[PDB]
């Protein structure tokens, strides 16, 4: 019946020692469940075999599949920790915002890295190791967020290929809610997640919509005015199949915030709970 | 270009300037009641 | 293991005064990103110009305009459901006991200036519905409000996520026990299917209707009390409303044959053109023998325009035996219709989902 208190570096270098009390009040990605992860992040890019090594996939579900902890103030020869996973509930917990996005009380959030762009982390010269700080938001805007960034994605993809424009000025696309202005594709360049992770995943869903839609419009449709032809079926109904267990739905997360502000910036008082 | 008056005209002003006040009451101006005071426990953001 | 929310409200649009504890309110949202989605959601079918004016005259008929129009931070949040509970209640095949329970609302609650803004709000969720801008992802659940205050336009509305109707025990009335009591005369009855011996966790869920006719579109309130999963519910949504979904289908459709390529991809030594695509040369000299089908994309644009399911999976019951009691009380010389729902506890995630089969 006891708990899991993490290490205190005791004797450390001033400079670290005032990135870490800067940095704790920000939320701290749990250690592995049985003993302790420190070299995960290490070996997560080992296998490169001479290229690019695919992590935003198993970043993605290690997230998904790991909690998280919340840490307390250092003192010099004991260390005192919080968690509410596995061990014992808290009487309310203190996490300072982190997310930009407005966010209201009383609705069921989400937990999901941003992997377009760049996202806040800490990184020291003398560890050598990195935290990725994922992005709360809503499943219901989360959905068009990334259908947005989808079609973004389609059609700079389309442009780039037919070689001749193809962009349509449909009007503003930016995007205003309790006066925060929010504006999405602003740029075309240094796109380093745009085409190098998800381009895999877009490309299989495009060739899986466009042999469906084929097989479709094959013989479907009639009030308009050796080769047995099942194993592209079965394949396309097995990667769908599989994209679709891989989607995932975590809505666990939930925000209450007793008596506080209207309006949401990060650096404020919040509180963390579950369902 | 010369904003010749043809009719009359009038403008409206607003004022607002800041006042002492003085009070005093006699003694049966109003009574005060001790009610009943209990000691609860609650939940905060972070303790109790 | 109690939390608690705090928003503030208005005077101009909800009295507090009026409404008892045991409510149950619904936190809705600003529609900041709305007014922007809605010229892709009316799409080429309809035009957006009606939505335009429609906004403008709700945004004229609305008080304070320099805070509503971009933002809900002073606006009210809390917003009574009997009202819109009434007025969508006129299709429902029942209005005897409706009007009579309306004749003094709009007498006591309403009059002076209200009935213009009462048509503005329904002209501009008519409009609403008909260009199909799917305003339902803001509405959400809560619990019982026991408690209220207000000293000068502002109310310190409060709830809670689960209901303590059985450990409250607030005894700051007459009575002994707290309870809530909420009107359920839009509930849908489910029954027919079901009428059998059928006990155990049932589950709610909050249907909204969406109809498809000419002039006649809207979204009415609905509610289910039966132990099914999210399967059965919708196979049972599907082929149920058969011919409403048929009739939408029919309206929708405001406007090509079969290929033998199939049969010689199929057969080997099918005609294959890759190194020449490779290379180039004929790029544009080959595709023109092929077949150009004479296909055309006008004989169906869309076909989400047909949604009419909007089910949602809030609000549990473990108790067996359900059956609603109904009473008669008084508040002053207008009886209300009140149910005794106490002693009971909800919660659950909202599942939004637009079936269409």
């Amino acid at each position: 019946p006891f708990e899991i208190e993490v290490l205190l570096p005791g004797e450390l270098s001033p400079a670290e020692t005032s990135a870490l009390q800067k940095c704790e009040g920000k939320i701290i990605t749990f250690s592995t469940l049985r003993h302790r992860a420190s070299l995960v992040d290490i070996a997560l890019s080992s296998y490169y075999i001479n290229g690019a090594p695919p992590d935003t996939l198993s970043l993605l579900e290690a997230y998904r599949m790991r909690f998280a902890a919340v840490i307390t103030r250092v003192i010099p020869g004991k260390l005192l920790a919080h968690a509410i996973g596995v061990g014992t509930p808290t009487p309310g917990l203190f996490i300072q915002n982190t997310s930009p996005v407005d966010l209201c009380n009383g609705d069921y959030i989400c937990l999901l890295p941003p992997v377009f762009g760049s996202a806040d982390s800490i990184r020291l010269d003398s560890v050598g190791l990195e935290i990725v700080f994922p992005l709360t938001i809503p499943q219901t805007l989360m959905r068009e967020i990334i259908a947005k960034v989808v079609a973004r994605a389609v059609e700079r993809t389309a442009a780039g290929a037919q070689i001749l424009p193809h962009e349509v000025l449909r009007g503003a696309d930016v995007i205003c809610y309790n006066g925060r202005r929010y504006e999405l594709e602003t740029n075309l360049q240094h796109r380093d997640g745009s085409d190098a992770a998800i381009r895999t995943l877009v490309l299989n869903l495009m060739f899986s919509i466009n042999e469906g839609c084929l097989l479709l419009l094959a013989l479907i449709p009639t009030l308009l005015v050796r080769f047995p032809i099942y194993e592209t079926i079965s394949s396309w109904i097995s990667t769908s199949s599989r994209l679709g267990d891989t989607l995932g739905t975590r809505a666990i997360l939930r925000v209450c915030v007793f008596d506080g502000p209207s309006t949401v910036h990060p650096g404020d008082r919040t509180a963390v709970i579950q369902v | 270009t010369g904003f010749h008056p043809g009719i009359a005209f009038t403008v409206v002003r607003q004022d607002r300037f800041a006042t002492e006040q003085l009070l005093y009451a006699e003694r049966a101006s109003e009574s005060y009641f001790v009610g009943q005071i209990q000691v609860h426990h609650h939940d905060a953001i972070g303790g109790v | 293991t109690t939390q608690l929310i705090q928003q503030v409200s208005l005077t101009d649009f909800f009295r507090p005064d009026i409404e008892h504890a045991g409510s149950i309110v619904l936190i809705l949202r600003h529609p900041s990103d709305m007014i922007g989605e809605a010229n892709t959601l009316t799409q080429a079918g309809r035009d957006p110009d009606v939505l335009l004016e429609g906004l403008r005259n709700l945004f004229n008929a609305c008080t304070a305009p320099w805070t509503v129009g971009e933002g809900g931070g002073l606006r009210a949040y809390v917003t009574s459901l009997s009202f819109i509970a009434a007025c969508r209640a006129e299709e429902y095949t029942d209005k005897q006991a409706a009007d009579a329970n309306r004749t003094a609302i709009v007498s006591a609650y309403g009059c002076s200036r209200m009935e213009t803004r009462l048509i503005r709000f329904s002209e501009c969720l008519r409009a609403m519905v008909q260009c199909h801008v799917f305003p339902h992802r803001f509405i959400s659940f809560f619990g019982s409000l026991l408690e209220y205050t207000i000293q000068d336009n502002l109310c310190n509305i409060t709830a809670v996520a689960k209901g303590p109707q059985e450990a409250a025990r607030t005894d700051k009335t007459s009575t002994r026990r707290v309870t809530a009591n909420i009107p359920a005369c839009v509930f849908w009855d489910v029954d027919k299917d079901l009428h059998l011996s059928a006990d155990g966790l049932k589950h709610v869920f909050l249907v909204f209707v969406y109809t498809q006719r000419r002039q006649r579109e809207g979204v009415r309130l609905h509610l289910a009390l039966s132990q099914l999963n999210e399967q059965c519910f919708g196979r049972g949504i599907g082929f149920l409303l058969g011919r409403i979904r048929a009739e939408n289908a029919a309206w929708g459709t405001e406007g090509t044959r079969a290929l033998p390529l199939v049969q010689l991809s199929n057969d080997p030594t099918s005609p294959r053109c890759s190194i020449g695509e490779i290379t180039g040369v004929n790029w544009n000299l080959a595709r023109q023998r092929l077949y150009q089908w004479t296909g055309d994309f006008r004989g169906l644009p869309t076909q989400l325009s047909c949604m009419y399911a909007a089910y949602t999976l809030i609000g549990t019951i473990p108790s067996e035996s359900v059956r609603y009691t109904r009473r008669m009380e008084r508040f002053g010389g207008y009886n209300v219709p009140t149910i005794w729902l106490e002693g009971v506890v909800w919660g659950g995630t909202n599942t939004w989902n637009e079936c269409y089969y």
